[PDB]
DNA sequence: AGTCTGACGCGGCG
DNA sequence: CGCCGCGTCAGACTGCA
RNA sequence: GCAGUCUGA
């Protein structure tokens, strides 16, 4: 098994054998950023392909050039944690080796005068921590992946939504990765039109005339030529027989014999085969067949030279004779037969007013830059760089692939810019789709939509930065300083470090990380956001992009998505989903060969998946792999239906392939309505980590992956033995076959203790391993927040009964016993950071002091003499944390107060009480104080105190790591000595400093001896300098904001217990708010005196069909019934034979479950450890969509002597009598969401007011005041409550005199308003009078 | 208020572009040509004279310099807001409407009678009211008072600027610049470009983006107009005038509390201490327990044990309104009597949940306190929950067991 | 029942009756022990045939 | 879709029946998220006319 | 329609606060209109008792003591 | 004003 | 073809002049 | 004060 996983073995009820183990969940973020910052010698990816895309840079004249030769990422100045403390970005300096070559003007071929290569620093790029987060300005962010419409060409329609005739207008659109969009669209007149960048449309052939095409060549491209050749007379015309299909002629057709159709008859298909077998070569038709046809060429009279008839002109009898007299025995004509072909180009070649290239170019200039008179050398330079220049247009490699895939070409790679034939083929397929020889693209197809992620977006911003840099360097290179100029002097690193910094810190997709629990972190790192730069907007996205598409199977979770205004725009990548090298989401499938389902998996994209017949994961299989069924249900071409077991081409690789890792942790998901599964998945990400973590009795087995794959846990990098373990440290001694040669062989994991989360919760790593215990590689050594012994544990197992109790569980409420508060099951710790920033003001600087005026020495009790609170001081709402006073002026004491302070004999001091104070209601312990002083500001006494504590801490930690690693090295050196050439006779005597170079047989043993002495010398020498490094990192000043002298940050830990109002929830969307904390003796109790812990309403089950919370409740009862058995055997002190027998029976129960736990392999020590881990209930794994059937739940209940119906009889705690019907009792895994009522409660009598409008402020941060919005004003108008409404308008908010009069009246026992005009109305009058409009009150 | 004396007249963008254009409808001139004359791209003839130079004729500049010799200086054609102001100021209303009233009375195709009665309505509205047409062209610009475009000093050692303060400054520069070019006698092409810039700057101040590309400062995001202050969901009308934030109000999560009577609701002690604070100050000063509102403020923030005995009287018969947004209908605001409870969650009788559409899965409610005797009696007689047991939509009970 | 009480007796008896109904309904729903379990959702034995 | 969910919520919906279920589930949720705007706007228009 | 009949009221404060504010304000400016505060919104804007309900009795005195 | 721009809604209404 | 609208209340976090 | 993001009902 494992060593951490034979501590507590979750009983797995899964029945399918697991073919593909769940991938690394955070490999999206990590793979993409690795591709960004890796050295890519091929130059396709990341920084390298952003550098090679700009460099080499040549001057405007060609006298010189600047060429990239290499790049390198330096070391970060501050580590991930120093960055989070100091509030700075975790970034690395980008050093790029640039070589400036000065070429000769004295040489014709451009010989070089000189080379100067140097390493220029351009920007700092933020490095990604090994958890996929970026530490930007000291806050951890996640750059979520974006799902945008891929570049390429998309043919779409508006399905009869214009011109009110149901006429389908087909439109193609070419979407580059960057550059100008190019749209073609039909009109209800069936004329072809073209937009560029969505502006006003032109006739389409204008673009075809902007290209150097004549009307004759255009009709060559878009048509096929029928030919009339008048040999003697009467319309001798060549015809291929199948042209006439669907055409009805009022003339009959005969040639060289048999007539084949009658006049006025339709030409049938049998007639077509009749024309075929006759091998017909020519047909003579009536002469009026010409009228209505259009000449396919421009014809000129050879006898006179005159223009007879232009091309694209429709022929007539007189025009026909005019052609015939000219000697043109052959005339051509556009084949414009309807309902297979079309005249669309011929007509749009009439409506266009332009007939030559220059006219097309200048008309394009008119539509593009209106109001500007065109110029030929300007119009053609605009047109060339619209679509045909690399610097303004790039159809990216994905664009070219999707392009040639859509136009059905053979080569998937090519030039990144359009060409003549590309636009021609786009128009041709659009015309086809008009005719009916094609079909429109589905815009929501995940073969048409694409994952752009961190390393791609950062490379885009780096490209933008580099192009600003290069447009600066091109003009800077034209100067005369050339021979003395170095490349460092011309590279400005401010555009690059402005672009990347603006993206990483201020973009739409770099979001402040959601750090409630490990599940929040992982699911945030795997969001797929349709929003962002280059994507949709949450208001303009319709109903069709929001819903789930049949290609979302296995690629995107259909049930985990936010419920608000961006439902369906933010998605969550499913469990096994990946991306192509192009960015299209692919998912694995087991290839089915000749009926047997192989274990060879193929990652199919959303377009490859359509061609195959893909079976379900729930399709049964025999021992060797054949489908035991003969008609298996499958998915082909988007639909789903039954097929024979040999038509099947692929198979799903798992049942949880479909859902994301959030919805994968919901046991019995196959029983919940998707509306409630959505809420359960969304609510598992808001559960705060409680004091003492508690595993799920009923889980899905995806807990060990979600916990380990996030970085909350400390997993062992190399197997070994725990050498030392402390609440803040784990020292592992690596095994002998795992340590590299020349190594101490000791891994130190320093655990994170009580740091502030992003959501102000507490993240805290407790050592899981104990002393001397052996650990394997990848074993959890330290549980994080919300992980229990390695598994993710977001909430606690509460004993719920489903029954209505006196209305306290009414309408989604929850009734909690007092023993849930006594045992602190749901008590969570929250850590608040308060900052007191000492400012520089024009009246003088403010000072941090404990000599604040207007406050007695009672409230200054907790401050030390430098003005800052003591660490460990339990402070309450209103306590001064950091005493600060500000120099003030403009008192101008009033006359009565002028008499008052002269009576009692003291005027006010010169300073103002501006000290930091605890907010109202929050009461905690000061657990940390960090003082930052501006470099050049005197450090107060406590700053030096904290600095000496920090310096001795750094010296202690570094001497401790040195004394651990040197101890490991000396142990390894002793091992090398005793391994051969025994010196154990004197090693017990010799001092450790002499072991290093003791003579052994010098073939191999003295080799590692001198190597380990060298390693110890290296350890000492590196400690010797890194100590001074962090010494100067502690002593140095801080790069504070301008204007601040010193910042004191005080951290408060608030142990926040549970109370009525706090939101709790299961995992099946059954949220609720606690109503009452009921006494223990009022809760319903079973025959055994055991009181139920939470009472839930049964009426929340059948309405919202989340039945998964009943089955879980029946399983969590059974899963605890086993625990109460072992708890008995451990208290009776039964033999390990009987314990092993029963635990093996509990592990063997099931209807052909996939796991086999064979305990007879466990030593009696291991069985006793397993029993002590199971005595609180046997954890059960109910994997999603193959979980425990109901019969297994009842069998497990019957094993633990519980009633298989799931319901026991209960007694009222208060009246002592039995409830009339049996009540469902069982153990539900309840969560406590971060919707604490402490954060919600607010009230305000009077406070500060807004500045322009004199209404109150908003939100409990600003001391609020609640918005009496428009609908509430209507609600008062619907009553006759005119006086209530008048006081809500005038004297409560806006009236500035009315509100003070009202306050003095309320105080004086006179409840009477004197309402005037609101200040907003006067503001509105001033704003309307600041237009030219004289609005005025009339008396 | 202040005022900027515009060096040249400047067309008001509201009466120029807010379809139908009052200036266009008044000059019988198409907007697509008045916009050309105003932005200095075409001439228009103020007075025609004995020539083919009819009044409302637009003539481009190249069609103007040839007219410089065709008819000498007998005519006068201008461009910009001076031209349109001369056209407005020159026309006569009482004569023009009288001239149109017969063309309306004589035409039998109503397609033109539509335009004729539109213009007659406009001219009668201009002559009936005291306005004059030439007031649709600003020559003085008012300036909003400075405490309504406040320049807030930031604690960060900086000044956070308004948007109007830009759109005014941007005007006051160009205007000032123009006032130099009228004294330096700069060539008329560059004072044309500066008058065009001043016109577009005043229009950007009054309504940004009416002329397409809107002025944006330092955020790549359009600056806020004067007309953006008063319109939309964020303008004064819907945001500050028709609904406004309100003192004596609070918010909390709701909880069932089924022991309640239909007319009362559980109110936390910690909220009812804050909402009723001036009432408590009054009862403290009345009963001699304090001598000064500052002494009573200290007694309340310390929460001495007599403050709670005061508070139990202050909220004895004093209804509070409870409101859960969205207030879809009248019963969304109901007044209950507060029962002081010790939690932090407002307890809400189970029967009123259907009327509120409230369910206890995390909802919140606002509490408001009626101050005046009339407001307390309105809350008690009109809005109390025992008076609202029937729905106003239909005569069927809304207080229904659920 | 509540509408009949409002039409016959008026507002005050109805406002008392509604509270008495609420109290007694909550009380006897508690006494009921009415609970939902997995065996309450009885699937008809004809289903696997009908399908 | 022509083959129904022949399974109910006491039995398990298998992964395909569940995926099918999600279509109507998200249509309902995205309908609720975007028709409250129409209802509120119609309410506001009715209030301001009356 | 309810929108056109809302914007065609005699009050420009009831129709300028509803929607299309620039239209309503320019047409009420060139017309020289006069809002006499006879509705519910006009009196909510300016801080008065609405003419409905317990303000109705007030709004009648204001009429029977100013029209005389 | 150059963008190594954005567009990439919809439905009435005049 | 341009213009006008597209629910309410609330909490949190950044970055910005 | 604003914009962006997320969340709740
Ligand atoms: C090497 C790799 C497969 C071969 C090709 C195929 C698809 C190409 C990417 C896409 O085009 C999007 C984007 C375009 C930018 O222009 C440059 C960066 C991006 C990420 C490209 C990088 C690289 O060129 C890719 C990955
Ligand atoms: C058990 C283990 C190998 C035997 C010995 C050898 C080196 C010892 C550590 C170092 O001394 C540094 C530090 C000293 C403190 O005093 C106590 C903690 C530390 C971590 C020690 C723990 C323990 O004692 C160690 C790991
Ligand atoms: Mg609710």
């Amino acid at each position: 098994y494992s060593y951490t996983e034979k501590k507590r073995i979750r009983k797995d009820f899964g029945k399918r054998p697991q073919v593909l183990d769940v991938p690394y969940l955070l490999s999206i973020q990590l793979d993409s950023f690795q591709k960004f910052i890796e050295q890519d010698p091929e130059g396709q990816y990341g920084l390298e392909a952003a550098f090679r895309s700009v460099f080499p840079i040549q001057s405007y004249s060609g006298n010189s050039e600047l060429q990239y030769v290499s790049y390198r990422l330096g070391e970060p100045v501050f580590d991930v944690q120093e960055c989070q403390i100091r509030g700075v970005t975790y970034s690395a300096p980008l050093r790029v080796k640039l070589r400036l070559v000065i070429y000769e003007r004295e040489a014709p071929e451009g010989t070089v005068k000189d080379i100067k290569e140097q390493e220029v620093y351009m920007g700092e790029i933020p490095l990604m921590t090994d958890n996929g987060t970026f530490v930007i300005n000291g806050t951890e962010r996640v750059i979520v992946s974006q799902l945008h419409r891929s570049p390429g060409v998309f043919f779409d329609s508006d399905k009869g939504k214009t011109h009110s005739s149901g006429k389908v207008l087909y439109n193609a659109r070419i979407i580059p990765y960057r550059g100008s969009w190019l749209d073609f669209e039909f009109d209800p007149k069936d004329n072809l039109f073209v937009r560029i960048d969505r502006r006003r449309k032109l006739p389409a052939t204008i673009i075809l005339r902007a290209l150097n095409y004549t009307t004759e060549q255009i009709l060559d491209l878009f048509f096929e030529k029928v030919i009339f050749e008048i040999r003697d007379n009467k319309l001798q015309m060549e015809l291929v027989p199948e042209r006439l299909r669907g055409e009805t002629a009022s003339f009959d057709i005969e040639a060289n014999g048999k007539v084949y159709v009658e006049k006025g008859r339709r030409i049938t298909a049998r007639h077509i085969r009749q024309l075929e077998k006759d091998d017909v070569k020519l047909i003579e038709v009536p002469v009026e067949y010409i009228a209505g046809k259009v000449v396919a060429k421009d014809y000129i009279d050879e006898s006179t030279g005159e223009l007879i008839c232009a091309a694209n002109m429709e022929l007539s009898l007189d025009l026909l004779a005019k052609l015939s007299q000219s000697g043109h025995k052959r005339i051509e004509t556009l084949f414009t037969n309807d309902l297979d072909h079309g005249p669309y180009i011929s007509e749009t070649l009439r409506v266009d007013p332009t007939n030559d290239r220059l006219s097309a170019l200048v008309e394009i200039y008119r539509m593009m830059r209106p109001g500007e008179p065109p110029t030929r050398e300007a119009a053609e330079s605009l047109f060339e760089n619209l679509f045909f220049s690399e610097d303004r247009y790039d159809l990216s490699a994905v664009g070219r692939m999707k392009f040639n895939r859509s136009l059905l070409r053979e080569e998937i790679e090519g030039s990144g810019i359009l060409s003549k034939d590309d636009i021609i083929d786009v128009m041709k397929k659009l015309i086809d789709i008009r005719n009916g020889k094609g079909e429109v693209d589905d815009i929501d197809h995940l073969g048409n939509r694409r994952i752009r992620s961190v390393g791609e977006m950062a490379e885009n911003q780096f490209r933008v930065g580099l192009v600003r840099v290069e447009r600066a360097v091109k003009e800077r290179l034209s100067l005369g300083d050339l021979d003395t100029l170095m490349p460092q002097d011309m590279i400005n690193a401010k555009p690059i470090s402005a672009a990347v910094k603006e993206f990483f810190g201020s973009s739409q997709l770099s979001q402040f990380m959601d750090q409630n629990n490990p599940l929040s972190e992982i699911t945030h790192k795997r969001r797929i956001s349709a929003l962002g730069p280059g994507g949709l907007t949450r208001e303009r996205a319709g109903f069709e992009v929001r819903d789930v598409h049949p290609t979302h199977y296995g690629r995107v979770c259909p049930i985990e998505t936010p419920e608000g205004p961006n439902i369906g725009l933010i998605n969550s990548l499913s469990v096994y989903a990946q991306t192509n090298e192009y960015g299209f989401l692919e998912t694995p499938y087991r290839k089915v060969t000749d009926g047997v389902v192989t274990d060879e998996i193929h990652y199919l994209s959303a377009i490859e998946e359509g061609n195959y017949v893909i079976a379900q994961a729930n399709s049964n299989l025999d021992e060797e792999g054949h489908f035991v069924e003969d008609l298996v249900t499958c998915r082909s071409k988007g639909e789903s239906s039954l097929f024979s077991r040999d038509q099947v081409d692929y198979m799903d690789v798992s049942t949880q392939q479909v859902v994301s890792v959030g919805a994968s942790l919901i046991p019995f998901l196959e029983h919940d309505d998707a509306n409630r599964a959505l809420m359960g998945a969304n609510m598992q990400r808001q559960a705060v980590p409680t004091l003492r973590a508690d595993k799920p009795l009923v889980g899905t087995g995806m807990e060990r992956a979600v916990a380990v794959d996030s970085g909350v846990t400390a997993v062992a990098k190399r197997g070994g033995v725990v050498q030392y373990v402390d609440a803040s440290r784990i020292v592992i001694k690596v095994n002998e076959d795992e340590m590299y040669p020349g190594e101490a062989g000791i891994d130190i994991y320093n655990l994170t203790k009580y740091t502030r989360s992003n959501q102000n919760t507490c993240i805290n790593q407790m050592p899981c391993v104990s002393l001397g215990e052996p650990v394997e590689r990848g074993d959890v050594l330290a549980d994080g927040p919300s992980t229990d012994l390695g598994e993710l544990a977001l909430g606690q197992n509460m004993r719920v009964a489903f029954m209505p109790w006196n209305g306290y569980n009414f309408e989604d409420s929850i009734l909690v016993s007092e023993r849930v508060v006594q045992e602190d099951r749901f008590t969570t710790i929250h850590i608040q950071e308060l900052a007191c920033v000492s400012r520089d003001t024009k009246l003088g600087p403010e000072e941090i002091t404990a000599d604040i005026p207007n406050v007695g020495e009672a409230a200054l009790s907790k401050l030390d003499e430098s003005g800052i609170v003591y660490i460990g001081a339990e402070v309450t709402g209103g306590d001064i944390l950091v005493g600060k006073v500000t120099p003030k002026g403009e008192t101008q004491l009033t006359p009565e107060e002028k008499l008052l302070r002269a009576i009692f004999g003291e005027k006010a001091s010169d300073v103002k009480d501006s000290s930091l104070r605890v907010p109202n209601g929050v009461s905690g312990t000061v657990i940390d104080v960090q003082v930052f002083t501006r470099d050049g500001v005197e450090k107060d006494k406590r700053a030096l105190e904290i600095e000496e504590m920090q310096l001795k801490q750094a010296k202690k930690d570094l001497s401790e790591e040195l004394q651990i690693l040197e101890a490991g090295l000396f142990s390894r050196i002793r091992a090398v000595l005793v391994a051969g050439g025994v010196e154990a006779e004197k090693l017990d005597k010799l001092p450790r400093d002499r072991w290093l170079e003791l003579g052994l047989t010098d073939e191999e043993k003295q080799n590692q001896l001198e190597q380990l002495a060298e390693q110890y010398d290296e350890l000492k020498h590196e400690f010797e300098k890194k100590l001074e490094a962090k010494r100067r990192k502690i002593t140095q000043g801080d790069d504070l904001a301008p204007g601040v002298l010193k910042i004191v940050k005080v951290y408060l830990a608030v142990k926040r217990r549970i109370q009525p109002g706090d939101k709790m929830a299961g995992r099946h969307g059954n949220k609720g708010v606690i109503s009452k904390i009921n006494p223990i003796e009022d809760m319903p109790y079973d025959e055994n005196g055991t009181p139920v812990d939470i009472v839930l309403n049964p009426l929340g089950v059948p309405s919202r069909m989340n039945i998964g919370q009943i089955l879980e409740t029946h399983l969590g009862m059974a899963a605890k019934g086993i625990g109460d058995k072992i708890n008995a055997m451990l208290k009776q002190q039964q033999e390990v034979a009987k314990l092993r027998e029963f635990i093996q029976r509990a592990y063997d129960l099931g209807a052909d479950v996939r796991q086999k736990v064979d305990l007879s392999t466990f030593s009696d020590e291991e069985v006793m450890r397993l029993a002590e881990n199971l005595r609180k209930g046997m954890p059960i794994a109910t994997p999603v969509f193959d979980g425990a059937k109901e019969a297994e739940i009842k069998e497990l209940l019957k094993l633990g002597d519980l009633p298989t119906s799931g319901q026991i009889r209960l007694y009222d705690g208060r009246t002592g009598e039995q409830f009339e019907r049996p009540v469902t009792v069982g153990y539900m895994y309840m969560l406590k969401l971060n919707h604490l009522v402490d954060d919600k409660m607010h009230a305000r009598s009077t406070g500060s007011y807004s500045l322009v409008t004199q209404q109150p402020l908003g939100g409990k941060a600003q001391f609020g005041g609640q918005r009496f919005g428009e609908m509430e004003v209507w609600a008062l108008e619907a009553y006759g409550a005119a006086y209530t409404l008048q006081e809500m308008l005038t004297v409560k908010s806006d009236d500035v005199n009315g509100r003070t009069k009202m306050y003095k009246n309320i105080v004086d026992g006179n409840h009477q308003m004197e309402p005037g005009m609101p200040e907003s109305f006067n503001v509105l009058l001033k704003e309307i009078r600041s237009l030219g409009i004289n609005i005025e009150l009339e008396d | 208020m202040g005022h900027i004396e515009l060096a040249s007249p400047t067309a008001h963008i509201w009466f120029l572009k807010s379809l139908p254009s009052r200036i266009g409808l008044l000059l019988d001139m198409p907007l697509r040509d008045i916009e050309r004359v105003l932005y200095f791209e075409s001439y228009v003839v103020i007075e025609g004279g004995m020539t083919n130079l009819e009044r409302q004729q637009i003539l481009t500049e190249e069609q103007y310099l040839d007219a410089l010799e065709e008819f000498g200086d007998e005519f006068d054609a201008k461009m910009g807001a001076e031209a349109i102001q001369a056209l407005l100021k020159s026309m006569d209303l009482e004569q023009e409407c009288e001239q149109l009233r017969e063309e309306l009375n004589e035409t039998n195709s109503e397609t033109k009678r539509k335009k004729l009665t539109k213009r007659i309505k406009l001219l009668e509205a201009f002559v009936q009211s005291g306005n004059k047409p030439e007031w649709m062209i600003l020559t003085v610009l008012p300036v909003l008072p400075p405490d309504l475009r406040p320049l807030v000093p930031l604690d960060g050692g900086r000044f956070a600027t308004s948007d109007l303060n830009d759109l005014y400054r941007r005007v006051i520069n160009r205007n000032n610049r123009l006032k130099r070019l009228l004294d330096l006698a700069a060539p008329d092409i560059i004072v044309r470009n500066e008058k065009r810039m001043l016109q577009e700057a005043v229009d950007a101040l009054l309504d940004n983006g009416r002329r397409g590309r809107a002025i944006t400062g330092s955020n790549k995001r359009p600056l806020k107009s004067l007309a953006d202050m008063i319109k939309g969901k964020q303008g004064r009308f819907r945001q500050n005038l028709l609904g406004k934030r309100v003192d004596y109000s609070g918010r909390s999560v709701i909880t069932v509390g089924p022991y309640l009577r239909l007319h009362q609701c559980g109110l936390p002690k910690k909220m009812a201490l804050e909402l009723f604070k001036p009432f408590i100050y009054g009862k403290l000063e009345l009963r001699g327990l304090a001598t000064t509102i500052k002494a009573a403020k200290k007694m309340v923030e310390r929460e001495e044990a007599v403050v709670w005995d005061i508070l139990d009287e202050v909220i004895r018969e004093h209804p509070v309104l409870l409101n859960r947004a969205p207030t879809l209908h009248r019963l969304g605001i109901q007044a209950f009597e507060p029962v002081l409870i010790e939690g932090k969650a407002i307890q809400l009788h189970p029967l009123v949940c259907a009327a509120y559409n409230a369910d206890f899965d995390g909802d919140q409610m606002a509490v408001h306190v009626p101050l005046t005797l009339e407001a307390q009696l309105e809350a008690r007689a009109l809005m109390m929950s025992t008076n609202n047991i029937l729905s106003p939509a239909n005569g069927e009970p809304i207080i229904v067991p659920s | 029942m509540l509408n009949t009480c409002y039409r016959i007796l008026g507002l005050k008896p109805t406002v008392i009756f509604a509270d008495q109904i609420m109290y007694t309904g909550f009380a006897y729903a508690a006494r009921s022990g009415a609970s939902v379990g997995i065996d309450d959702m009885v699937i008809p034995e004809k289903k696997h045939e009908i399908i | 879709i022509e083959t129904p969910i022949t399974a109910n919520f006491r039995e398990g919906l298998n992964v395909l029946q569940y995926f099918i279920s999600t279509h109507g589930a998200r249509k309902g949720l995205a309908d609720t998220a975007l028709k409250t705007a129409n209802s509120g706007y119609l309410t506001r228009r009715l209030v301001d006319v009356a | 329609g309810i929108t056109k009949a809302s914007l065609a009221t005699e009050s420009f404060i009831s129709a300028a606060s509803f929607q299309e504010t620039t239209r309503v304000l320019t047409e009420a400016a060139v017309a020289g209109k006069r809002d006499e505060l006879r509705g519910l919104k006009e009196n909510v804007i300016v801080g008065r008792l609405i003419p409905a309900g317990t303000g109705y009795a007030y709004h009648q005195d204001r009429m029977r003591r100013r029209a005389a």
